[PDB]
């Protein structure tokens, strides 16, 4: 509400539970959203006290925040535009609120403390380090899995050809050559189940 | 009485049966990742299953609906995302195979 | 269901002094006070319709501005009263029913017979049938008349009503007089005192009256064989606008009525 | 109902434009156009009652609400229905302005000395003053003098 995105129903907050399940009764522990349909949202998550916590809970928001958006919206067009905007759209407002103006603002952080340019920087490498260090990744793997799918290279070919092309576009070298056999750039979690990295 | 009107109606009765068939399941998926039970599990499967072939029959059903004779965006769009092919090619055999 | 209905006779009669009724509530004490409004003629002509009844008669008695209606019973044979326009269940139409238990009181479309009956009776009833119920009203109120078997080895008593149509407020005015005479009207004076009124709204043409005789015990082996044409004695006056003078007591009566335009005296 | 109350229906299409109070319950198929209905078909035959689901996870614009229309009429008939009114207790022996009933009126009150009619309200002398009234709720007569 300070961004300016209005409230919505408290029947909400009570119809999900946030603290530990326990084990009266088995219930998964990642944090997801359920945009059910007809006005009614859940979040599932077991809260701790780490900070991580309130980034995924922000990003929840975020992502029903979206969901309810388009609620006027038929139930073939209550989405994003693609697949992906949800993702972005969720992860913008997880990292917008870790701001410390806005922690000293709402009490979370005191201040006592001060942003230098130093410490700003190692933020913005761990940024870095979590953003733009898997940008080109994505990429190759997105490149090698559209040659693959196209059915454009060959199938035999592939005696180093990820591992020439890990080596010369992103600058990893394997330590153990690998035989024809191997499809260790297929062999990860999403293309294992047919999940796109565009 | 154009074919819109009869796309529109359509649209509409498929919005709401489907939007009744994922309330159904995603209310038993939630209340299921909450307290997983295999009641649960036989709830949501036969949703859907239900509503796969819901939309399987409102696809075939909207496949006669000529998409080049819509004018709105909006009609067009769903229609487009209504006579999706999926299997309009596909022996059982190598469905199956895929499966 | 009905029955038989080709059935008509006729007579023909005077009356001397009855048809004064109250103007509306108010009261005075010993004063002598004039007005001009609907009233029964002095000396006028009226229809006796038929004579006495086990009789049967159909006839079509049309209404205008007011009716005086007199009739002497034992026991109360005559239970019903219709009043109305088309009387075919095109408008409203009245319906009065002065069964022993409560009297009835409804307006509206009715698709009754041309000349409608009621009873046949003993172990089971004969209630109103073969009728339209599509309209609603509703009024009940106590049964106008007096204990039924009100008879001696003399006579008794005459029931008398004026009806009144007047911007939708149709006003009944009653008395039941008892008298020892046994011949037809009685030459005395008396009132007439009014009792109810209905916001209704509803012009009339048209009215019959109805009868509530068992035909018969049985149904199908006995009903009606022989006995036709004539009605009992309920004698019919209309009504004209004149001025009329009267008589205040020192309780508030109405004791003399001395017409208006009757002779130069 | 928590399994949900499909009993609440609603007509989606009908005949033609609506008229002001009019009611369809025919429960007929609602052929749309370019092929006729003919019992029950496919693609152009088209029941048009729709469920209202209504279950009590709903949200705020789904729940079951509940209303009441009024609509009164007046005519050029006599008024049926109208609003009570609750009156004061009533004095005597002062010059008091009242309204006993439609008619107003002013002056002293006294008890009754001459016994009314039950079918009277009015009592009144020769010059048509009124000088006697009865009173509404209580059956008792009173008299009143300027």
């Amino acid at each position: 509400v300070s961004v300016g995105l209005p409230n919505m129903t408290q029947g909400f907050w009570e119809n999900s539970m946030l603290t530990d399940p326990g084990n009266v009764q088995k219930a998964v522990c990642h944090p997801t959203a359920w945009d059910l349909g007809k006005g009614d949202f859940r979040i599932l998550m077991c809260t701790k006290v780490t900070m991580d916590d309130f980034l995924t809970a922000h990003h929840e928001m975020g992502h029903i925040q979206y969901d309810m958006a388009y609620a006027a919206q038929p139930f073939l067009l209550r989405n994003g535009a693609n697949e992906g905007f949800h993702e972005a759209v969720g992860e913008i407002m997880s990292l917008s609120a870790a701001t410390p103006k806005h922690l000293k603002s709402i009490g979370l952080l005191s201040p006592d403390f001060q942003e230098d340019n130093e410490t700003e920087i190692n933020f913005l490498l761990k940024q870095a380090l979590t953003i733009v260090g898997t940008l080109p990744f994505t990429y190759m793997l997105e490149k090698w899995r559209w040659m693959v799918f196209k059915g454009e290279i060959p199938k035999d070919q592939w005696m180093k050809k990820w591992w020439e092309m890990k080596r010369e576009i992103v600058g990893v070298v394997e330590p153990v050559p690998h035989d024809e056999t191997y499809c260790d750039p297929a062999s990860l979690f999403h293309v294992s189940n047919d999940y796109s990295f565009i | 009485s154009t074919i819109e009107e009869q796309a529109k109606t359509f649209l509409d009765k498929f919005n709401h049966e489907a939007e009744d068939l994922f309330y159904q399941s995603s209310l038993a998926s939630w209340n299921y990742n909450t307290n997983i039970t295999e009641e649960n599990v036989q709830n949501m499967n036969n949703a859907g299953d239900k509503w796969s072939a819901f939309l399987k029959e409102q696809s075939t059903l909207a496949q006669m609906y000529p998409l080049q004779e819509i004018q709105n965006l909006t009609v067009k769009l769903q229609l487009q995302a209504l006579q999706q092919n999926g299997s309009s090619v596909l022996s059982e055999d190598k469905s199956k195979r895929l499966n | 269901q009905c029955v038989n209905l080709i059935t008509r006779t006729q007579s023909y009669t005077n009356s001397f002094t009855r048809g004064v009724y109250y103007p509306d509530k108010v009261f005075r004490s010993s004063v002598l006070h004039s007005t001009q409004d609907l009233f029964l003629p002095f000396f006028s002509n009226v229809t006796w319709f038929h004579a006495i009844h086990k009789r049967f008669d159909n006839p079509a008695l049309p209404f205008n501005d007011g009716v005086y209606f007199a009739s002497t019973e034992k026991s109360n044979i005559i239970r019903g009263w219709i009043f109305g326009t088309t009387l075919d269940s095109k408008t409203q139409s009245l319906l009065i029913v002065n069964n022993a238990t409560n009297v009835v009181i409804k307006v509206c479309e009715f698709q009754f017979c041309n000349d409608p009956f009621l009873d046949v009776w003993m172990e089971s009833e004969f209630r109103v049938y073969s009728s339209a119920n599509n309209c609603t009203f509703e009024y009940v109120s106590q049964p106008f008349l007096m204990d039924l078997e009100g008879k001696e080895g003399n006579f008794k008593n005459l029931r008398e009503f004026v009806f009144k149509n007047i911007d939708g407020y149709f006003k009944i005015y009653s008395k039941h007089t008892p008298i020892n005479l046994e011949r037809d009207l009685p030459q005395g004076f008396s009132a007439l005192e009014p009792l109810v009124d209905l916001p209704i709204g509803i012009n009339i043409t048209r009215f019959q009256t109805l009868l509530a005789l068992h035909r018969s015990y049985l149904t199908p082996v006995d009903s009606s064989s022989g006995w036709t044409a004539g009605a009992a004695a309920y004698y019919v006056g209309y009504l004209q606008p004149r001025t009329f003078l009267l008589k205040y007591n020192e309780n508030g009566t109405i004791t003399d009525a001395v017409d208006c335009a009757l002779d130069p005296l | 109902k928590p399994s949900g109350n499909y009993n609440y229906l609603y007509r989606l299409l009908r005949k033609s434009k609506l008229k002001p109070f009019e009611r369809d319950i025919s429960t007929e198929i609602y052929q749309a156009g370019n092929k006729p209905c003919n019992g029950v078909a496919g693609p152009n035959c088209y029941s048009p009652l729709q469920s209202y689901g209504f279950r009590p996870t709903y949200g705020v614009g789904h729940q079951p609400y509940r209303v009441v229309v009024l609509s009164f009429e007046l005519l050029h008939a006599p008024a049926t229905v109208c609003g009570p009114k609750k009156s004061t207790n009533l004095v005597k022996n002062k010059c008091v302005n009242f309204n006993f009933n439609g008619l107003t009126g002013t002056g002293v009150l006294t008890e009754s000395n001459k016994k009314f009619l039950p079918f009277q309200q009015f009592g009144r002398d020769i010059a048509d003053t009124t000088d006697a009234v009865r009173d509404p709720q209580t059956l008792e007569i009173l008299d009143i003098t300027p």
